[PDB]
């Protein structure tokens, strides 16, 4: 749409993959204010606002907080405390028609400027003219909305371009829109520090014999230790045990009699530290 | 558009008795061969919930606007699936986001909106191709939207509904019934269904049923024979008997009996003979008491005040 | 105001090197990151590196490996250099400058002239 | 890459007539706007009046007075104004410009600000008795 009506979407109930969204050729801007634009997928917010519309590339600068112009005083305005990323690509290869584009209108006068995310779907013939209008088209009463008129011959930032601000809100809930949490490759039979689905620890992670009901995740024992996780991708059970700790002891027969000593590696079946078990 | 279903006579409430039923999973553990006490909102163990009946024999149409506290056991004894959906909010009149459960003939749709909901909004099945639904006249600005696969008394569902920390909570089972009526003895874990991501504040619940059609349509209807019985629930401590298979087979209310209550102390559903310190007695104070001194001496205000000469 | 100059374009030979500058003028081009992105003939405007303020710089996928970006802050001018450039980079470049300053991110406000480079043999 | 010649002005006493014309070449603009705005020493530049590309409406000022007529030729591609009974007070420079049609609701309407898409150096008339 045209930015004098600009939509505005709500996505939901889904994931955001914006690391592919990021590296993407025709995306000449992608200014994210209050966060970092690599690292918005880690954060997790409630729900996102698309503004999308079409404007003039020398416009495009004027999306922005506490910015004065025309695109901020009349059409758009972005709040002094936006927080998201403003993507904004040339579309003059689609949106460009020969001989002018005239499908795409903007708000030129207006008797007062708009507060941060307002829409005026009302364009009703303007009146600045002191004497009364009185619903005429002619001087001092200029209709309000003005074309683009965009050409592919034009300068190179006259083009059009598509721009979506999307303003990340929370409401009185937990996040829910989140980025792609990748994961890694499964180990067995090694101890190592693991995050399956938020459970966090350290251990080796074995087949288990136990059976899970569909329902539950994880399984602690008595005294409240995890001892049986399910894998959140194939959904089979690894039974954790943390890998072997144990004390030291010297066995000396006394520095008198000799320097040699043994070893003692407690509860530890050391075919993993002469060797006797 | 919906329209006000006449011809029905007020009768008082009916109370029944829960026995052992509305226990629940309340976490995604495993756990085998142990006793663990949890701290939650249950249904309590022997507790009078109300009843309400549909049947030809007035036709018994309750559904009434019910209190959503702090959280709902919803079971239903049925034959021929008279009762279906559910709808929650806490105005239900277009004035906040209400919850939209129902399932008529081929999928479940969960639908978070506001609704210009009705005295009696119901669902009517022709004779079987259901023909009527007048639940709601709009739905504007609807953030969640849900639907199942499709698909086409001796039968008992049990259902518990929750709304905590932002998230709207469904646990729900299964099972075969052979008897007559006042929902029989037994045990049996309610396994969750769905954990909702809504955020709203839901404080009144109705129900929703389908009606038999074959007079006037605010004349001419069949209720069918079905039961539904409402409980609430409310925070107690649980103690529950976890099989080696994963599953709950026993629990303790902690709360109903001295030796309920022992049993949940000793952390065993067996004690053996002797005596138990099994909790404490304090008798709370009634009423609060100030006794400061006579009251006089107050200022010559009206020295400071009137200044005659201002 | 702003003023953006961008020199270097021209024919390219199998396997040549090119360099661009972009001496930016009426502001201040230290604080500012400036960019630099190509179109090809026929398609949408494609960016093919950055350089933010702070030295940092950003290189476009398709071009990645190839395509070089710094900063002269003795004479404040943006350098872009093709290396090994591909027969296929037949586009016109353009020097950007950003529109703001608070933010992350990628900004081009405004564009140049812009370099038309095309392969001839 | 519009180039415009503005023709017409001179220095007359009061009670000659004058017709202003305003050649465009090279436009690329399928409908457009082109206007005539007055600006004098001591004077802010101000439009007087304009005319529409699409089915050639005019637009009249103050200073129109019911006496400036335009009339675009397609003939030779220029905007001709007509002017009777010139004031001394109408002592100006002329100016014509170029700017994008608006179409909305199925028509075309027409916007004169006081900044133009496109400009040029216009002549200047004086009216001296
Ligand atoms: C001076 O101030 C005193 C303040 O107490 C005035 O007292 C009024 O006394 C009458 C008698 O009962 C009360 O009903 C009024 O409420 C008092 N005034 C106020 C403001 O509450 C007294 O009238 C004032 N004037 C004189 C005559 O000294
Ligand atoms: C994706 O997850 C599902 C379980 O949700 C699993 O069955 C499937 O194997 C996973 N995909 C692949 C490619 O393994
Ligand atoms: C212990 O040390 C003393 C002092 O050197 C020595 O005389 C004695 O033989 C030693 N005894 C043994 C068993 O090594
Ligand atoms: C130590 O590990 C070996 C390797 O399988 C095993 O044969 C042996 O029984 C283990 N010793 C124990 C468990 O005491
Ligand atoms: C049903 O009765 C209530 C009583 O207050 C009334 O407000 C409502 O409009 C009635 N609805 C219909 C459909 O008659
Ligand atoms: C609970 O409901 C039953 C069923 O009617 C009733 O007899 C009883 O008085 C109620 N109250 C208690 C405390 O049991
Ligand atoms: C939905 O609710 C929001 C917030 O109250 C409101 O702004 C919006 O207008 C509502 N939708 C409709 C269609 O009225
Ligand atoms: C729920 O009630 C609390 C208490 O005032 C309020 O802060 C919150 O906004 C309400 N949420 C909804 C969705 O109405
Ligand atoms: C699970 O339960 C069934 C029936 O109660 C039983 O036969 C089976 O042995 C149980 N699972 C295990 C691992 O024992
Ligand atoms: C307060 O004064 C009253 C006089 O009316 C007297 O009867 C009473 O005993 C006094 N109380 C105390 C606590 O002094």
């Amino acid at each position: 749409a045209s930015v004098y009506a600009w939509n505005r979407k709500r996505i939901s109930n889904c994931v955001a993959d914006y690391s592919v969204l990021y590296n993407s050729a025709s995306f000449s801007t992608f200014k994210c204010y209050g966060v970092s634009p690599t690292k918005l997928n880690d954060l997790c917010f409630t729900n996102v606002y698309a503004d999308s519309f079409v404007i003039r590339g020398d416009e495009v600068r004027q999306i922005a907080p506490g910015q004065t112009g025309k695109i901020a005083d009349y059409n758009y305005k972005l709040p002094d405390d936006f927080t998201g990323c403003v993507i904004a690509w040339n579309s003059n290869n689609l949106d460009s028609k020969v001989g002018g584009n005239y499908n795409y209108l903007y708000r030129l006068f207006r008797k007062s400027n708009l507060k941060p995310f307002e829409r005026d779907i009302s364009t009703e013939i303007y009146q600045a003219g002191s004497t009364p209008c009185n619903g005429v088209e002619g001087f001092n009463c200029y209709f309000p909305l003005q074309s683009y008129g965009f050409q592919p011959t034009n300068g190179v930032g006259y083009q059009p371009y598509r721009v979506v601000v999307l303003s990340f809100e929370l409401l009185h809930a937990p996040a829910t829109v989140c980025g792609p949490k990748k994961s890694t490759n499964l180990v067995k039979n090694k101890c190592v520090n693991f995050n399956f689905n938020g459970l966090t620890g350290t251990g080796v992670l074995t087949e288990s014999n136990k059976k899970f009901l569909p329902f539950q995740q994880f399984g602690r024992d008595i005294a409240d230790t995890t001892d049986a996780v399910r894998d959140p991708q194939t959904l089979e059970i690894l039974d954790i045990t943390p890998c072997s700790f144990g004390g030291v002891s010297v066995i000396t027969p006394g520095t008198n009699t000799s320097n040699q000593v043994a070893v003692l590696y407690q509860d530890v079946n050391c075919t993993e530290v002469n060797v006797f078990q | 558009q919906c329209v006000n279903l006449t011809t029905r006579t007020q009768l008082p409430p009916a109370y029944t008795n829960s026995f052992t039923r509305g226990v629940y999973y309340p976490d995604k553990v495993f756990r085998s061969s142990v006793l663990h006490s949890t701290q939650d909102l249950f249904l309590p163990f022997f507790s009078n919930v109300t009843w309400f009946h549909a049947i030809h024999v007035t036709k018994r149409f309750d559904n009434p606007v019910l209190p959503f506290n702090d959280g709902v056991y919803f079971a239903s004894t049925e034959k021929s699936n008279i009762i279906r959906g559910w709808i929650f909010g806490t105005t239900l009149d277009s004035k906040t986001q209400s919850l939209l459960i129902v399932n008529n003939a081929t999928n479940v749709v969960i639908k978070v909106c506001e609704f210009q909901f009705c005295n009696d909004p119901f669902l009517g099945v022709y004779y079987w191709m259901e023909s009527e639904f007048r639940v709601y006249s709009s739905a504007n600005n609807c953030t969640f939207e849900y639907v199942s696969q499709p698909f086409l008394f001796k039968n008992l569902r049990e259902f518990v509904f929750k709304n905590i920390d932002g998230y709207f909570k469904i646990y729900s089972k299964h099972t075969p019934i052979n008897l007559v009526r006042d929902l029989p003895q037994g045990f049996s874990a309610l396994e969750p269904l769905v954990d909702l991501p809504i955020g709203i504040n839901i404080t009144r619940f109705q129900t929703l049923l389908a009606l038999h059609r074959s007079g006037d349509s605010s004349s001419g209807w069949t209720a069918g024979a079905a039961a539904y019985y409402v409980g609430y629930l409310q925070p107690r401590t649980f103690l529950l008997k976890y099989n080696e298979n994963g599953t709950i087979t026993d629990a303790v209310d902690c709360a109903l009996d001295p030796l309920s209550e022992t049993k949940c102390t000793l952390k065993s559903f067996t004690v053996e003979k002797g005596i138990y310190q099994t909790s404490n007695f304090r008798v709370q104070p009634t009423e609060s008491i100030v006794r400061f001194p006579n009251i006089t001496n107050l200022c010559p205000f009206g020295e400071v005040f009137n200044a005659t000469r201002f | 105001q702003v003023q953006l100059v961008e020199t270097g374009g021209g024919l390219v030979q199998p396997g040549g090197s090119l360099r661009l500058s972009c001496a930016a003028s009426g502001f201040t081009f230290s604080s500012y990151a400036m960019g630099w992105a190509r179109q090809v003939p026929g398609k949408g405007l494609e960016w093919v590196s950055y350089i933010y303020s702070d030295g940092s710089t950003e290189y476009q996928d398709s071009v990645k490996g190839r395509f070089t970006i710094s900063r002269d802050n003795a004479k404040s001018t943006v350098y872009l250099q093709m290396n090994s450039l591909k027969p296929e980079d037949t586009a016109v470049y353009y020097c950007a400058t950003e529109g703001s300053l608070g933010g992350w991110g990628r900004d081009f406000g405004s564009w140049g002239q812009g370099t038309q480079v095309t392969v001839s043999s | 890459q519009v180039q415009l010649v503005e023709t017409g002005g001179g220095f007359v006493q009061p009670g000659g007539s004058l017709r202003l014309s305003c050649a465009a070449s090279g436009v690329t603009l399928d409908y457009y706007a082109i206007g005539w705005f007055r600006q004098a020493p001591g004077k802010e530049r101000e439009g007087v009046s304009c005319i529409g590309s699409s089915d050639g409406r005019t637009y009249y000022s103050d200073s129109v007075k019911g006496r400036f007529t335009i009339s675009r030729d397609n003939a030779k591609n220029t905007v001709y104004l007509q002017m009777n009974s010139l004031k001394p007070e109408d002592t100006a420079v002329y100016y014509c410009a170029l700017t994008v049609g608006t179409y909305y609701s199925g028509n075309y309407h027409y916007t004169c600000s006081d900044d133009m898409d496109y400009w040029g150096k216009g002549t200047q008339v004086t009216v001296s008795s």
